[PDB]
RNA sequence: UUAGCUAGUAGGUGGGGUAACGGCUCACCUAGGCGACGAUCCCUAGCUGGUCUGAGAGGAUGACCAGCCACACUGGAACU
RNA sequence: UACCCGCAGAAGAAGCACCGGCUAACUCCGUGCCAGCAGCCGCGGUAAUACGGAGGGUGCAAGCGUUAAUCGGAAUUACUGGGCGUAAAGCGCACGCAGGCGGUUUGUUAAGUCAGAUGUGAAAUCCCCGGGCUCAACCUGGGAACUGCAUCUGAUACUGG
């Protein structure tokens, strides 16, 4: 109903703010073969409530910042 | 020839140079005449090669060969060259245009007129 | 814009007739038909796979007398259009108004077919048609106009039609001195010695 | 009624003691319009006799080509030793477009519609023999029907 | 190792031709199963037969017209290095429709032409031909 | 303001003018939000000259569009003819 | 035969600011951020619809027409 | 102005390249490794179809050649569509991170994939069927196409989870 993306968190360390890396999974142009393309996002979030190799659920809003644009709604996989 | 290596280094293609640089991708050039001389061909040849060094326009110091039979060609002196090589010449790769700016037609030619700058002879 | 030089001249080069001449004369007292023009005529030499492309196309340009720039456009149009290419390419020429000016018998050549075509004397459908490569679709009516209907040389031609083989795709009323172009033709209503086959291979190298 | 084309003719050379011995060599292929297609290669001192020869062994061990209409029935390739080569059929009187000795082989074969392209080397001998040996394993739509057993609408 | 079972399959089928071999056997798989049921049926070998129970043999009994080989090629088109999936429109015609092509669909495996008659494509596994 | 307007598109003294709306700032034969029919001066008989969907031009002027001249012309034409 | 780059830099809080979000600006706090899926640096370059070629896939190209962008002696700045 | 009508008389209107092989079209005379030609192979040293003139011919045509430039032929950077014993080409050998890939069975997921629908993919251009300029170039109506992306609804064989 909404449009929202996934993926692993990379890192945590700045307060309120993690970076995630969406990988999609795209056709070479040229040469057919299936790729992992990584798509890395500085995501917002309140009350610094992720961890590094955990996986999200984002969506797109207003830019909170210079390179954040992104927030998130919910996570999956939380723990190790 | 994998496709995986393709991905990570693809076909990468030949970038051929032009055989004739001084042109730089125009058809003709005008050049002042240097110097006026001959030159012996390679091995299986033997001639002596009306050609000249040409200073050219756009600063570069070519060699020109002077096709056709006979030129009033001097030191300082405005021509054109074209382009394409004598091969049995080492180092030639231009043409004169004769018939531009200083040169003149063949005398007395009548086949293949229009490639030396001769005017049709009217009866 | 025109081939204005000896007209058996290039019919000895082709080795046949290619209807140049108005037929009253037989053409093997006017003209050596079984020698090409110049010195060199009497020898045939052995020639190539491209030369018979060549000649082949070039037997069927001084037919019609089409330029090279225009009969590479014929090429394009068959090339183009569905079916057969080769086939749409002789239905191209038959469909030239100077062709039905001479299909018909209105003009003795197809030069002189052209000729009436050019200097304003072809009515196409009421209206007068001045290009000689004007296209004459089916179910077209073409006559020749009031003021050249008492020209001699087109009555002459008249005559000289009942000689030739009627084709079927017309029906002329020489009364009138008009036609109706009814349908295209067919290719088994054309000659059957033009190697269609070789101009097609020929440009498409 | 066969049709014959030579396609080369070539001259060779045999050096012995009092010097360079020079020969002819001659390539060509017969065919009678059908599916019926043989080449031939011969050689002698001299190139009327060189033809001959090979319009000789050219005659026998001809090749059987089911054909289609005027063309081929799927696109076939072929290869002889320099020449991979492929060829297709193709639309109603699109011509031969062939190049060199692959066109003399398939204007004698009978075909009139061919989309051709001669890789790897063209040398005349090789390519004419990997025309013949694209040619005879073509299959028809009969050949097929009786061979996966079913009928020929089955296939379609 | 065995990268790809399925190239294995195809493989055992080639080599089992050109050798004479009267039939082919091989570890049976779910998908195997489904290719060999699509070369039983569009007529290129005589049957296919699975046994066992712990690990199951799939066998094919080869066919021969005149005495050479039915099947006269037969390839790999998608494979585990490169992937093959086509639409409903772009499914091949394998020897101008003479031969076919396997291809994997959502309602199963099935033939090309087949699958345009079902109106879905696929996922092109192999050209027999 | 957008406008609905002509649009010179022809050949050389045989104009051809698509009637177009457009906002008035764009240039003639520039910029356009939609092509509402054509007009042709040099029309031949037993050929339509004139072709407007009047729903699309009512809708715009709905909207505010402004009228040029000549297509307030070729609209009550088009409402004489029809 | 460019491997490291970045201190308003990366983020937070609050103030200011804009038509509007925002390091956009400022104070403070945190130590981040980018980078081998090529950051940074260097050379070249207006981009596209398209055009040319080619059977196709591709290659080459961006004159005319049209869309967007940039610039108006050079370097700057703001006013209305 | 287009357009149309009248006048007069074949008048006022053809050139350029090329002709050894590739490559369509040949002879003669000058010339003697000179003068010169030339895209490649190569021609010229006294009988030159290769240089220059002539005759003849061939290709084009109000143009024709030359040069420059791009793609093609070139499957000669090969995705389609190549190779690597000896022709250019397997690292001296091995372990191994990232990466690529992965036996078999069931369930589940719907990411890839597949299907449908919607939105969008400006117009022109290209293509198709027509229409209009005496034809064509050109102009133009309708359509297809824009092979893409997004969202939604499914499908579950295959691949992934
Ligand atoms: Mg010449
Ligand atoms: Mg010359
Ligand atoms: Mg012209
Ligand atoms: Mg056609
Ligand atoms: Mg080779
Ligand atoms: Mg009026
Ligand atoms: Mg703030
Ligand atoms: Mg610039
Ligand atoms: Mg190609
Ligand atoms: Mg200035
Ligand atoms: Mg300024
Ligand atoms: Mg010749
Ligand atoms: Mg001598
Ligand atoms: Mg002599
Ligand atoms: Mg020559
Ligand atoms: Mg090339
Ligand atoms: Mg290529
Ligand atoms: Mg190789
Ligand atoms: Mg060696
Ligand atoms: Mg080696
Ligand atoms: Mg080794
Ligand atoms: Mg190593
Ligand atoms: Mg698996
Ligand atoms: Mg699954
Ligand atoms: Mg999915
Ligand atoms: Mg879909
Ligand atoms: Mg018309
Ligand atoms: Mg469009
Ligand atoms: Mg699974």
């Amino acid at each position: 109903k909404i449009r929202t993306l996934q993926g692993r968190v990379v890192s945590d360390k700045m307060e309120k703010s993690i970076v995630v890396a969406i990988e999609r999974f795209v056709k070479h142009p040229i040469y057919g073969k299936f790729i992992k393309r990584t798509t890395k996002l500085h995501v917002h979030d309140e009350n610094n409530e992720c961890g590094i190799g955990d996986v999200v659920e984002i969506r797109e809003c207003r830019p909170l910042s210079k390179t954040k644009s992104w927030t998130l709604v919910r996570v999956v996989e939380k723990a190790v | 020839a994998t496709v995986n290596q393709l991905v990570r280094k693809p076909r990468a293609r030949k970038v051929a140079k032009s055989n004739v640089p001084a042109l730089e991708a125009c058809p003709q050039k005008r050049g002042v005449c240097t110097r006026v001389y001959t030159t012996t061909p390679k091995k299986p040849n033997s001639a002596l090669r009306k050609v000249c060094r040409v200073r050219l326009t756009n600063g570069f110091e070519v060699t020109s060969y002077i096709g056709g039979e006979g030129h009033n060609l001097q030191e300082h002196s405005v021509i054109l060259i074209r382009g394409g090589r004598v091969k049995d010449l080492p180092g030639v790769r231009y043409h004169t245009v004769r018939g531009a700016l200083d040169c003149s037609g063949v005398k007395d030619r009548k086949q293949a007129r229009s490639k030396y700058g001769v005017k049709r002879p009217k009866a | 814009a025109r081939y204005l030089g000896p007209k058996l001249k290039l019919s000895r080069r082709e080795g046949t007739d290619l209807f140049l001449k108005s037929g009253v004369r037989a053409i093997d007292t006017k003209c050596k038909i079984e020698q090409a023009p110049g010195q060199h005529g009497a020898r045939k030499p052995r020639l190539s796979d491209y030369g018979v492309q060549l000649r082949e196309k070039q037997k069927v340009r001084r037919i019609y007398g089409v330029l090279e720039r225009q009969f590479r456009n014929y090429y394009k149009e068959a090339a183009r259009l569905k079916g057969n290419t080769g086939e749409n390419l002789l239905a191209l020429l038959e469909g030239r108004l100077d062709n039905v000016v001479y299909r018909m018998g209105f003009g003795a050549t197809r030069a002189e077919a052209r000729q009436l075509v050019s200097h304003k004397a072809i009515m196409v459908n009421g209206r007068v048609v001045n290009i000689a490569s004007y296209q004459v679709s089916p179910n077209d009516v073409v006559s020749i106009r009031e003021k050249a209907k008492k020209q001699s040389r087109v009555k002459a031609a008249l005559e000289l039609a009942e000689q030739r083989e009627k084709p079927t795709w017309l029906e002329v009323d020489a009364g009138k001195m008009e036609g109706t172009f009814k349908r295209k033709p067919e290719r088994s209503d054309l000659s059957a010695d033009i190697n269609e086959h070789l101009i097609v291979e020929l440009y498409s190298k | 009624e066969l049709q014959e084309k030579l396609i080369a003719v070539n001259r060779v050379s045999k050096t012995v003691k009092g010097g360079r011995i020079f020969s002819f060599t001659a390539l060509t292929v017969v065919g009678d319009g059908n599916g019926r297609v043989g080449f031939g290669y011969g050689k002698a001192r001299e190139v009327p006799a060189a033809i001959q020869k090979a319009m000789e062994k050219a005659r026998r061990n001809m090749i059987n080509v089911a054909l289609n209409n005027g063309t081929l029935q799927h696109p076939v390739k072929g290869v002889h030793t320099g020449s991979r080569v492929f060829m297709q059929p193709a639309s109603e009187g699109t011509g031969i477009i062939a190049g060199g000795a692959m066109r003399a082989v398939l204007e004698v074969a009978g075909v009139h519609n061919v989309l051709a392209k001669a890789y790897g080397s063209t040398n005349p001998i090789n390519v004419v023999r990997a025309t013949i040996d694209g040619l005879e394993n073509m299959n028809s739509p009969e050949m097929v029907a009786a061979k996966r057993g079913k009928s020929v609408e089955e296939i379609l | 190792s065995m990268q790809d079972p399925i190239a294995d399959m195809l493989t055992r089928i080639r080599n089992g031709q050109a050798a004479n071999k009267a039939a082919v056997t091989m570890p049976s798989s779910k998908l195997k199963v489904a290719i060999a049921n699509v070369l039983k049926e569009e007529g290129f070998i005589e049957d296919f037969k699975v046994e066992g129970d712990t690990k199951p043999e799939l066998e094919l009994t080869l066919k021969y017209f005149q005495g050479k080989a039915v099947v006269e090629s037969i390839q790999r088109v998608s494979r585990p290095g490169l992937r093959i999936y086509k639409r409903k429109d772009e499914l091949p015609k394998v020897m101008a429709g003479l031969g076919i092509a396997v291809v994997s669909t959502s309602k199963g495996v099935m033939t090309d032409r087949a699958a345009r008659q079902a109106g879905l494509g696929g996922e092109i596994i192999c050209y027999v031909a | 303001m957008v406008t609905i307007r002509l649009a010179r598109h022809g050949a050389k003294k045989r104009p051809f003018y698509q009637v177009v709306v457009a906002d008035s700032r764009n240039a003639r034969n520039g910029r356009f939000i939609e092509r509402v029919g054509f007009f042709n001066p040099i029309a031949s008989e037993k050929e339509e000259g004139t072709r407007l969907d009047l729903d699309r031009i009512a809708h715009w002027v709905g909207q505010g569009a402004t009228i040029s001249d000549r297509v307030a012309a070729l609209i009550k034409e088009v409402n004489k003819a029809a």
